[PDB]
């Protein structure tokens, strides 16, 4: 799959992955270094 | 003619990028002129112009018959209040130009402002009206330790400062700092914008140095380094001054307009001063008196100041407009929108139009215009750029464009890459 | 942004286009309505691009394997034929362009690689890539070569890295599994290993594309070359006596082109498509349409039952239809321009050295999963 990353002035500040099987494509946030417990 | 952005258009614009740059570097502060005494701002906000963009312009007029005043470039600047008051700028020509004689009176009640650059043409062709960063209206600093009464008057690390110098019975008033040719000068002309670093008690000398955060205080091991070319001084300690003698046991906040000294760290009383046009180190003689009080020179006294800058950007994609391109668009972040069917790219800012269109590159995206601080767009088809893939050496930087429905293009310092999922 | 009342076509510019303008204006006369019909560059690339904002051609003509795409981000109009109507044409050609249980577009004609030989420089082509190697040797001797062809493009390349072992994604489980690739296993690896190698040995040139390997078919100068049926009109009118027959065998083993379905597809944003369909069902897919268009430059195997049985003893159009018997119909998944991308790159960089041929396989199969 392809990740779009985007930054403001050579720095930084968003990463956009594609949305998961259900249903359509579609983008949505993602911090790859980040665990969040459930 | 009002004619919309064609792909040719754009792939054209893509291949060379000669946007029309406007700089205004200008101080956060401004101290007030009570009663007659005008108290010009220092340092004097100056006006820069980039890009080949105007001498080519400025040949295309001459070319279409315009003659020499018609084809010459007019800039004006003002306060905002009274709006009717503007000064001439001597702008034409240059790559800079420096407002010297700009002053807030004691009957402006404003809190606050922002200086306004109108640019035209000598024929009448509207170029805009360009605005500094908001400009905090203050009073003379105090012999009071800074408390946090305002995050605004306090310097953080990390962030620009003016050091400059007023000289008394001389005919070159102020001196400040500036960088030229690798060279740190005490300029009558010039000043740079300074990054001013906190570094550790324990931090050698070095040029890749440490990252640390927090408000500078006096007594701090400071890093001064140029914006522009990135030169700097050795280690700083920060020191207040009072009279013309440095105060070592002061490790209060560092304050906007605070006369202060720079002591060379690990030197035997070596500070940083002038001498003419020169930066050198001179000696502080200690106090026979008071002991944590040395005695320094005129020219190692320095006054600090918050500096900012306004940077506008505009491209003639489809030749020059009957409007002005005056409000510039600006994106200050992004984030996904969630809230609706389909998650959209939303651009946060200023000056936004249901005039405006986000392109990702030379590919035009579905955009929706929902106030004047917030535009939504669809993230269009960018699977093409997998071709690149194992093939470019560095993944492209993608510019974000936002395009007017006259084919103003207003680059966003935005860009985008498309890559592997790791 | 699309004009209502006209009909804008695109299609690639290898394809009989003058002869579809034919048909476009045979139309016009009939309905009033102008045809215009266009062949941009990257054209395929073009059409997610811009008819995402309501733009690009009422039509768009491709093989059917970019279509799923298209399909899957809203771009296609749903193609709903009459019974009678779908009757007339192949079912696995309709099968080409099916998508999610549903027709996105109208299947026209399939098409396969075959390999083109000089009569005259060689009256008995190799069975086998293993003799080109001694055949070149030969050639070379009277200033002549045995084989060019298009080397930038993985449609060409394809059927040599298929040969022993090499596939796209699999099919598991009612469906094609996107996460099993088969760029880089031992058969793709030994396929791509002796393309690098003919290049190594100076048998064949890296920087060989469609134009270059073209020219020197038609003007005599190779006795060998690797086209589809679109390229047979500029060999009839060059002085080259040719055969159109299987291609060569690797490892004993035939190679397996990726067969494709020249396919129609309607604009979701176009505000004609009662008149596309009209254009397309009433006047192309039909005896005389497809004639018009095949005189032009030959389509290959034609999805409607009665021109394709019209055309079927034509043996250049029988050797088409034995390689693609070899082969496979490309999946039309999302996934398949991913793929391309990758493998493309993969061919590219073994070729001109700039990666090793495991090294390129290795990264094309993480990128055409990624
Ligand atoms: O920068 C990379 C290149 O990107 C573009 O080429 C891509 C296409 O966009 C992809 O769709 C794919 O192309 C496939 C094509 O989809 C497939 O049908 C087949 O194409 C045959 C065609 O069926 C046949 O009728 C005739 O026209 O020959 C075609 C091949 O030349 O195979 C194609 C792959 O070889 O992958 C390609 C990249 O390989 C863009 O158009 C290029 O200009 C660009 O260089």
């Amino acid at each position: 799959g392809g990740r779009l990353q985007f930054f403001k002035d050579g720095k930084f500040i968003l990463e956009l992955a594609r949305s998961k099987d259900g249903d359509k494509s579609g983008w949505v946030s993602v911090t790859r270094k980040t665990f969040r417990p459930p | 003619e009002e004619k919309k952005l064609t792909r040719d258009a754009m792939e054209k614009y893509m291949r060379e990028r000669n946007d029309m740059v406007i700089v205004i570097l200008h101080a956060k502060v401004a101290q007030k002129s009570y009663g007659n005494e005008k108290r010009f701002f220092c340092p004097p906000p100056c006006i820069y112009l980039f890009g080949s963009g105007w001498t080519r312009r400025y040949e295309e007029m001459l070319q279409q018959g315009e003659g020499e005043q018609g084809a010459q470039l007019c800039a004006f600047i003002g306060i905002g209040s009274s709006d009717q008051d503007m000064q001439q700028l001597d702008l034409n020509g240059k790559q800079y130009c420096a407002a010297k004689t700009l002053f807030i009176s004691d009957s402006d009640k404003r809190k606050h402002f922002m200086l306004s650059v109108k640019m035209f043409y000598g024929n009448g062709h509207d170029i805009g009206v360009f605005n500094s960063k908001r400009i905090k209206v203050i009073s003379k600093p105090s012999k009071k330790k800074q408390s946090l009464k305002n995050a605004d008057l306090c310097i953080a690390s990390g962030t620009n400062v003016a050091l400059f110098n007023r000289l008394r019975s001389q005919t070159v008033s102020t001196r400040y700092l500036h960088v030229e040719g690798g060279h740190f000068h005490a300029s009558s002309t010039q000043w740079g914008a300074f990054t001013i670093h906190l570094l550790d008690d324990n931090e050698s000398e070095s040029e890749e140095f440490q990252v640390r955060d927090g408000y500078i205080h006096y007594g701090a091991t400071v890093k001064l380094v140029c914006s522009v070319t990135g030169m700097a001084l050795p280690r700083l300690i920060i020191r207040k001054v009072d009279k013309q003698m440095a105060l070592l046991e002061a490790d209060d906040p560092v304050s906007q307009l605070h006369k202060c000294a720079f002591y060379m760290k690990d030197t035997d009383r070596m500070y940083l001063c002038l001498s003419q046009e020169k930066i050198i180190q001179f000696q502080a003689t200690p106090c026979p008196k008071e002991p944590n009080k040395e005695m320094i020179n005129d020219g190692a006294c320095w006054t600090i100041i918050s500096t900012d800058k306004a940077e506008y950007q505009f491209y003639e994609g489809m030749g020059p407009v009957a409007s002005p391109v005056t409000p510039v668009p600006i994106v200050n972040s992004l984030n996904l929108n969630g809230g609706g069917d389909v998650a959209m790219l939303e651009l946060s800012g200023d000056n936004f139009t249901p005039h405006l269109q986000v392109w990702f590159g030379d590919v035009e995206a579905e955009t929706m215009y929902r106030c004047t601080e917030t535009l939504l767009c669809v993230v269009p088809e960018i699977s093409q750029f997998r071709g690149e893939w194992l093939w470019v050496r560095q993944p492209t930087q993608v510019p974000i464009s936002l395009v007017r429905n006259d084919g103003i293009i207003y680059a966003t310092g935005l860009t985008f890459t498309y890559t592997p999922e790791p | 942004k699309i004009e209502e009342g006209k009909l804008v076509i695109w299609i690639n510019g290898d394809k009989g286009y003058n002869g579809l303008a034919e048909v476009g204006k045979k139309f016009e006369k009939d309905t009033g309505i102008k045809v215009t019909v266009e062949h941009p560059d990257k054209l395929e690339e073009k059409f997610p691009q811009v008819a995402a904002t309501g733009d690009g051609p009422d039509i768009i003509f491709w093989a059917h394997d970019r279509f799923g795409g298209y399909a899957q981000s809203g771009l296609l109009a749903e193609i709903t034929p009459a019974a009678a109507f779908q009757d007339k044409l192949y079912p696995f050609t309709w099968d080409a362009v099916r998508y999610n249980g549903k027709l996105i577009a109208y299947p026209i004609a399939v098409e396969a690689l075959s390999l083109i030989y000089n009569k005259d420089l060689l009256p008995n082509p190799p069975k086998t890539w293993e003799e080109i190697p001694a055949l070149d040797k030969e050639l070379k001797a009277k200033g002549k070569s045995a084989l060019m062809f298009n080397l930038q493009e993985p449609y060409f390349t394809w059927p040599l890295i298929a040969a022993d072992g090499g596939y796209a994604f699999k099919y598991a489980a009612g469906k094609y599994d996107i996460k099993d690739v088969g760029v880089d296993n031992a058969g793709a690896k030994a396929g791509l290993t002796f393309l690098v190698d003919l290049i190594k040995n100076k048998h064949m040139n890296a920087d060989t594309d469609y134009s270059i390997a073209e020219a020197a078919f038609n003007k005599g100068e190779t006795a060998m070359t690797i086209n589809g049926p679109w390229a047979w009109s500029n060999i009839d009118t060059s002085a080259v006596n040719y055969g159109v027959t299987v291609l060569p065998t690797f490892k004993g083993q035939p190679s397996k082109p990726f067969v494709g379905v020249l396919s129609a597809g309607i604009n979701a944003a176009s505000p004609n498509k009662e008149l596309a369909k009209e254009f397309l069902e009433n006047y192309l897919l039909t005896d005389e349409g497809l004639e018009a268009v095949n005189k032009d430059k030959p389509l290959g195997a034609v999805a409607l039952k009665s021109y394709e049985e019209e055309l079927a003893k034509d043996p250049r159009i029988a050797a088409t239809m034995e390689n693609a018997q070899k082969g496979e119909i490309m999946p039309n998944i999302p996934q398949m321009s991913a793929f391309w991308y990758a493998v493309r790159t993969a061919v590219i960089n073994a070729a001109s050295g700039r990666q090793t041929v495991d090294e390129a396989l290795k990264d094309a199969q993480t990128n055409i999963t990624k």
